Parts: C-alpha cells; structure tokens; sequence
C-alpha cells in the first residue's frame, strides 16, 4: 500500500468532475455530503452558496453540454487527510463563449480507502467578478 | 478574548 | 464558532496588509506543517516560508480585493478563496486567486493558523 499523491488526487478528481458535468450533471450531487458547500451573480454581485446534498442538486439543475479547459491544477495535503485543490481555466455551457474561472475544492476522506468527497466547491466565473 | 487572531501553534 | 466569513474577512484584511507593511512578519501566521506555494514548489514551516517571502521582495505592495469566499471546512477550519488584483514594487495590477486553509491553533480561542497557502497569478 502507498498513498496517492495529493496532486494525483486533485487531477483525477477534476478529470472526473468536469466529465460528469457532461455525462450526467443530474448525478453530480453524490460527490458532496451533508456539511458540503457548493457555488458556481444573481443580485448584489457574487451569489451566495448553498449547503448539503439536497440543496446542491437543486442549484446544479438550475443551470448545464458543457466543455471545460483546465489551464491550472494545484493540489496539496490539508487537515484530516484531506486535499485542497486549486483549479483555474475555462468553461462554456450549452455551446456558448468560453468563460475564465477560479475554483477551490477541499476534498476529504469518506472513511473505503482512496475514496473522497467534496466538503467545499467554490466556483466563480471571472467576468462576473472583475 | 473574542478577537479573531492568527499565529502558528 | 465565529462566522466563517468573519474569520475570512479578518484574516484577509490582516494578511496582505502585512504584504505591504511588513512581509518580514508574515511567517508568524504559519505552522510547522504549513505549506506555502507561490509550478513553483512548496516550502514548509515558519523558517523556510519566511525565506521565500523575503525572496519575493514585496515592495509598495497595494492590493485590490474583488471577492472573498470563505466556508467552514473539516476540523472547524475555514477554506478561503480570494480573487483580486495585486501590483508589486510598482508593476501593473495583475489578476490572481489565492486559496487558504485556515485551521484552529488549538490552545487559544478564535485563533487560527494558515495550514495551506496557494497563490497563482492568472496572467
């Protein structure tokens, strides 16, 4: 047995995540748990973030044939054997303009080895912010 | 006491 | 616990004011396991993190915060994303993101240390 690099964890997850955001956005919620936190303007500039699986599904379906271009992925060990991943690049929903974005996952162990869940998904488009 | 503060352990 | 977003605001406020007023005091914020990443590899611990900070020769470092997300994370910690513009030593304002895991120091209430610190200019 040998532990998987944090950066492997992160890369693999981002591979798996931005994929499922095409195969089955519907099915995305399973990534997150009960204390989880997700977000992706509304009014007042940067929109607030939901929490918990049920609430996250609603918010995901409230947007996605998505195509992601990941220009930057860094990933490191954090507390409780978790991984903080810093993602950065481009998204276009339903065949629109590519959007610049700045994201931060904190992944945590499920406690099945090598299995992790998303405790935090902080996604932001840049245009809506700069 | 209720001041949020920062420093290493 | 105090509002995450509050820990988030105050740390943020506190951090890059150090980057402008005393980088030489930034190390104080970091543990022994604390990583600091400015790709470029992580230095670890208070002693090397200081060495790296002084190497960046932060001079007249004005900083514009355009957003801050801050969420409760495991161990009653707080993860933080800052999106912002940073000039240094009189360069043009360059866009960037910075991710922090702040973690409870343990001994002392409402006190956190930075466990992760990741910075990447977008340009």
């Amino acid at each position: 047995m040998e532990k998987p690099s944090p950066l492997l964890v992160g890369r693999e997850f981002v591979r798996q995540y931005y994929t499922l955001l095409n195969q089955a956005p519907d099915m995305l919620h399973r990534f997150y748990g009960k204390n989880s936190s997700y977000v992706h303007d509304s009014n007042g500039k940067p929109a607030d973030a939901v929490y918990g699986q049920k609430e996250i599904h609603r918010k995901v379906m409230s947007q996605f044939n998505c195509h992601t271009k990941i220009r930057h992925v860094d990933a490191h060990a954090t507390l409780n054997d978790g991984v903080v991943v810093q993602v950065m690049g481009l998204l276009s929903n339903n065949n629109q303009a590519l959007r610049r974005f700045m994201q931060t996952f904190v992944l945590a162990p499920e406690g099945v080895a090598n299995k992790f869940y998303v405790h935090n998904d902080i996604f932001r488009y840049q245009d809506e912010v700069f | 006491a209720l001041r949020i503060t920062f420093g290493g352990p």
